[PDB]
DNA sequence: CTTTATTCACAAGCTTGCACAATCCCTGCTGGACAATTCTGAGTGATGGCAGCTCCCACCTTTCCTTCTTCCTTCACTTAGACTACATTTATTCAGCATCTGTATTGTTGGAGTAAGTTCCATGTTAATACTCACCACTGAGGATATGT
DNA sequence: ACATATCCTCAGTGGTGAGTATTAACATGGAACTTACTCCAACAATACAGATGCTGAATAAATGTAGTCTAAGTGAAGGAAGAAGGAAAGGTGGGAGCTGCCATCACTCAGAATTGTCCAGCAGGGATTGTGCAAGCTTGTGAATAAAG
């Protein structure tokens, strides 16, 4: 009730700034493996996006994908 | 599931011509004739015509000959009314039911009903209006100046809203409605009976009879509880 | 680079597609449909496999069908191109 | 259970497309594949109140492939290798 | 007296006997006549034989060993009386036959 | 403790091997020619109770199946699914 | 020991006997239960009734005061359902419904 | 000498076109279609009620196969009025 | 007894105009006629094939109406006021 | 003098058969044909009246039929003229090929 | 009934092609097959191939496969064949003939055979000709290179005249013939026996095998009668 | 090493001859299907040209070829 | 502007290896066959008479054949856009495994409900009989029509 | 915009005879009643298979763009269909005779259902096998692009 609107939200976020810079979601996946030594598929980021997964294991990504949507900003 | 979509409220000055649509979804629309009635405070429920979509046939009241004419588009599924020379006493609230072509069905569905402002057989209903406690009976007659035989309906109205479906075919009980409502009756005699009284049962009851070409609705009975 | 013209790729599925026998919809988005579809009349029901297979294969075969007599009824008309008139006087003539 | 709304757009533009091709079709107008849709709605609401119907009578929950093929039979398509 | 069966007595290969069951208990008349499930058994053994010699004819064509049912559409469909009396039969898994309108053809 | 469910499989083999002595079948084509074999006898059963009910009688005799063949069967494949039964029938009364 | 026929009992104008004695001997089960031609029997009437009510209106709106086939033609092709149950059937005598394609009139 | 006794429903045919329409006849011809009518839409109803028996391997036609029986047959608010009178004239046979 | 033939000119063009007109054609080309005719040939003889079998099994040497009837029902084309 | 226009009369006749119900075959050319169509299947046939009133109103009544698919078909190709390739179509779709 | 016009005898120079039309009345067209056959004094019958107009589907025999090419009508109710390039070996008479679908079915009704003149598995039939009186028994061999399923016909055919079936399947009788002939045997060994002898059964017998792909004929036996 | 520089000579006195007669590809195709009644597509005989084939699809091909070149030098 | 040689994308023919399913084998179990008996249904005949042929005739409506008119179909040309083809990105499906739990299946009982046989009498069909609603004859009005203003 | 003869269609009058509706006769099938049996609700236990969830690899669908080629509109010719009119023919309706076969009645006998026994054929489950399909390689070909005449 708390965690998926937050976790909407942030979803929505990392759409609106993988769109503003061109990225691909196979990018972002590849970008992901290279900084923090785990890859995810296109299919996860895909997935991610649509909010498609258990919570657990949204919980468990989300931490990644804000480090790389910080990171994205200024490189 | 089945619905009747409508327009909204329309203020036309006399003179001129309005189109108000019928938009139905949830069933087969060619299998039903689309019902248009007129509600006014001066005399209440009066049946305009029906528009049969299979064939397109349409069979129109007298009194709304030349005034009123019904149209149908079958690929978009709806059904156009079209008022011609809006006078001052047009200023009504237009509704189109539902109603199978089968002569014991009657209009089961009505639409929200559009709100127009412009700028035979008599049906007798004796008790024009009572107020009741909350468990008692409720007894409304519906005296036929002709026979019709077992062909009327009766219907339910909150004020401000579209009427509702109790009995069709003078004792069978319509889709949804409780075992509370009973209809009897035949021939010019008939009546409807409410078991126990609740918070929701004051409204505007009518009965219509559909057995002769013109269908003619009842007075109208108000219902207030406690 | 090299393009085929149009028309060509379209012989070729025609070839390819006539050729072979497996179902052309995809098994999930055609079980979902039928659960909706089933679940105005009944509420809670549930399905064997096999029957939603043989509601594929009979929508499959019918909808094969009437592209076929559309096909017939575009050609009629001087056209290449199905158009929805050709589907309702297919749908017409069948008696639907 | 979930309500399953929609799921009709689940039939895609290439599923249609590939059903034309199997039936011969070379070129395909913009508005086929909307009336494909609705075409095959009808066929499968059709079937599928007839062999409910058939289930009903039985006092099962659960349609089986024999349900459907008594359906499909008395409509007059007749189904081959589902018993 | 040894019990040998009905469908041997006819030269048969289908059942006699189970075709006599099931036309006693199938609801279609008071009684069956004895050479009525031979008839019919002997009827069915033939149309039996004539599809599936069609369809492993078609097999053959295809360089292949197993019938399966795309042959048998193809041995159905590709025949004037077999496809009269199944006309309205759907075979699973059984395609259609390749057939290109001679209009849509290129030039 | 399942229950036992009959099919014309074994028979529709040994027809298959009377006719090509090497080819096999698949489960899928024997479940087809199950389907086949069901609705044909469904056919001619039904058209011969009617033949019998037309003329008041109470009794299926090979007569109304022959009838019943050749009015649902097309011309050869009728005229030679009579000749099949008449010698079956014939046969089997000569024997014993 | 009285009166009272089935038909009469159950207050219906078709004969629940003779629709009992047809199921009885029509080869369509092994037994019959007695409520079966009671339903048939009401369902038969209601759809003549159905039928008969509205090619008397058909008739009625023609000066004409007797049915004839053209009317009960005129009824079953004017309605959605009837001309659904009782669409592969000729009717002799029935003429068809008056009915000229828009683009054939001329203007 | 010999006998001539053919049955048919014209005379309920007419109760009910008395009860429906009292001043109004009808011709020997709508006579003998309303005969074939009835006749048709029971083999139909009888037929479809035999046929869900023997798929439920009964062995009795009860009313409860008559209402599936119309339920298949009859489109839909025909076979919900059909229903409806089937099931008031059996509820009124069974309380006398 | 007797032979009759080329009896198939008797279902005259104006007798096919009339059919086409109470169809709703407007206009009709030439050749409508012939091919009328075969298509009316092969439906009667369909229909009259089925009626001599019926006609047959009963042992009767006359056609009947309900054999007629019974063919017509048998090629899905029910035909009312005839019997049965 | 005063002619009538192509179509006018046309339309008047559509209006005229399609309000009568009489058979549009004359009778006597019609049963001699049947006569002769059935004595390729058995010799000395007799028939009842009843029988070849049914065979022609079935028969007039598949020709109708058939005459208002071919008239859909001929709609259909944007044209008012049936022809027998819209026959040939009508029959086809209809499955009777 | 059923027969099958073919067109007059053609005097044709040589490296040119020829059309012989195959005008089919009596039947529903597009249920048979149409096969076409060639005979010569110097080797008797060669079956040449069949088309099937039901959806013009042709099968040649190898031998003649591009020098023959067949085609159908619909609308005429014809077929025709294509020889191409004709040489001197080619004056024969080309005979057409109906047969059904089934594969038990053979090749029952013939055409007059145009007579053309230009400016697997064996059949062995033992007897080459038989010397035979009024009322004897008559037995003629069709020996079998290889197994056919009782897929095996007896034709007689008079001096100047199309083949008349006479046994189909190896044990029936074709249509009309009487029950004075017989057919016997299976497998590789088929026999064909004549009862009694009339002035008419003078003739030339053959036998054909149509159970593998290329249709062979028997050698012939003549057969005279006193 | 032996066969492909035979087999680049045979191309290239093909290709001479072609030329010197004005034949095209397609014409050595359907000639060559006219003699042998084996008809081969064009692309074949330009392949064969430029060497492009196998080398076991080349011994195949050549005596083909040294046939058509005998038989075009007279007729 | 017209044939003609690269070039390309594609499907088809060959040549192993497996593992998914087809073939076969073993075991009960149930359904078909033997045999005597009883029970009908339907083939033989013989009648009665109805209706389906056949023929004659007279009439007048329908059909057929010609001629001229008109307007519908067909064909040549043109062009705007809506389809097809394809590369790229995105998203849904497919396949394998695990949980579970609601439902389909099997088992036994017995009571309601149906079948079967008699008796009989009330209803449905046939034949005889008396009007009745609708079809030609004949004026009579309001619009459909093709031409002229 | 308007004005006008010309066949065509619905509206009522009258008579009246074909057909529909009403009254006995009767036979025959539906109802009352009882007894025999049997079928299928009704619980009860239980396995299994359908729904649901993960999860990653395939696989496909959605988007966006370039460009071709097709559908649709316009105009003109011509010829095919139709309208009208006169001559011919043959369909229709009635009125006979005549007999062939359709339907009915009755019998008996040959076949079809009953019932009890048992055995062997076949369906379910488990080992055994081998066909064709996935996969990689080679190849011949049709379609489309670049060139030469």
């Amino acid at each position: 009730k708390a965690l998926q609107k937050e976790l909407e939200q942030f979803a929505k976020l990392l759409k609106q700034k993988r769109i503003t810079l061109g990225y691909t979601q196979a990018d972002v996946g590849l970008t992901l493996g290279v900084l923090f030594g785990k890859v995810f598929s296109q299919t996860t980021i895909c997935r991610f996006e649509a909010l498609q997964l258990s919570f657990k294991n949204m919980c468990k990504l989300r931490p990644l994908l804000q480090k790389w949507v910080e990171e994205a900003d200024n490189n | 599931e089945v619905q009747l979509q409508q327009s909204g409220p329309e203020l036309v000055e006399p003179g001129t011509s309005v189109k108000m649509p019928c938009k139905a979804s949830g069933y087969t629309f060619t299998s039903y004739t689309i019902q248009w009635v007129k509600q006014t405070p001066r005399q209440g429920l009066e049946w305009i015509g029906y528009i049969y979509p299979y064939n397109a046939g349409t069979k129109y009241n007298e009194k709304f000959k030349g005034k009123a004419t019904l149209t149908s588009d079958k690929s978009s599924s709806t059904v156009y009314m079209e008022l011609s020379s809006l006078t001052s006493e047009d200023s009504a609230v237009y509704y189109c039911a539902r109603k199978s072509s089968r002569l014991r069905s009657t209009l089961d569905y009505w639409g929200q009903g559009t709100s127009v402002t412009v700028s035979d057989i008599k049906m007798t209903q004796s008790p024009s209006s009572m107020h009741a406690s909350l468990g008692e009976r409720v007894t409304i007659t519906c005296k036929a100046s002709q026979d019709i035989r077992s062909y009327l309906s009766w219907y339910q109205q909150k004020p401000w809203k579209s009427p509702k479906t109790l009995i069709y075919y003078a004792t069978s009980l319509a889709d949804g409605v409780p075992s509370r409502f009973s209809g009897s009756g035949s021939g010019q005699d008939f009546s409807l009976t409410i078991n126990n009284l609740e918070s929701d049962d004051t409204a505007t009851y009518y009965c219509l009879q559909h057995g002769e070409s013109p269908y003619t609705f009842g007075s109208g009975t108000k219902l207030e509880i406690k | 680079p090299h393009r085929y013209r149009p028309g060509t790729v379209a012989l070729r599925e025609i070839r390819r597609y006539q050729k072979s026998t497996e179902l052309l919809i995809r098994k999930l988005p055609f079980q979902r449909l039928v659960r909706e579809i089933a679940q105005d009349f009944k509420t809670d029901l549930r399905f064997q496999s096999s029957a939603v297979m043989a509601l594929q294969e009979a929508c499959e075969a019918y909808l094969v069908g009437l592209f076929e007599d559309t096909n017939l009824c575009a050609i009629h008309a001087k056209r290449v191109t199905i158009m929805p008139k050709d589907i309702q006087l297919a749908r017409r003539i069948r008696g639907e | 259970r979930k309500v399953l709304r929609d799921n009709i757009q689940g039939i895609t533009k290439p599923a249609i497309r590939r059903l034309a091709r199997r039936g011969g079709v070379k070129r395909i107008s913009g508005l086929i594949y909307e009336e494909t849709r609705g075409v095959l709605k009808v066929f499968l609401e059709n079937v599928i109140r007839d062999a409910v119907t058939y289930t009903e009578h039985a006092k099962r929950k659960t349609v089986t492939a024999m349900d459907v093929v008594y359906a499909l039979k008395r409509q007059g398509r007749t189904l081959y290798g589902f018993g | 007296a040894k019990a040998k069966s009905r469908s041997s007595r006819a030269g048969l290969q289908f059942p006699v006997g189970r075709v006599h069951r099931l036309l006693r208990k199938g609801n279609y008349a008071e009684r069956v006549g004895a050479g009525a499930p031979v008839y019919m058994a002997a009827v069915l053994e033939y149309l039996t034989a004539e599809i599936l010699e069609l369809a492993g004819n078609a097999a053959r064509d295809n360089k292949k060993t197993r019938i399966i049912p795309r042959h048998l559409q193809l041995a159905i469909r590709n025949d004037e009386e077999l496809n009269k009396l199944l006309g309205k039969v759907t075979i699973a898994q059984g395609g259609v036959l390749p057939n290109i309108q001679a209009v849509l053809l290129p030039k | 403790k399942r229950s036992r469910k009959e099919s014309y499989s074994i028979y529709v083999y040994k027809v298959l091997k009377q006719v090509h002595p090497d080819t096999g079948i698949s489960s899928k084509a024997m479940g087809i020619m199950n389907s086949f074999v069901n609705d044909i006898f469904e056919r001619i059963a039904g058209e011969a109770s009617r033949l019998a009910h037309y003329n008041k009688r109470s009794t299926i005799t090979s007569r109304e199946i022959q009838t019943a063949v050749r009015l649902l069967l097309p011309g050869e494949l009728a005229k030679h699914a009579v000749s099949e039964g008449t010698k079956a029938v014939t046969k089997y009364t000569s024997s014993k």
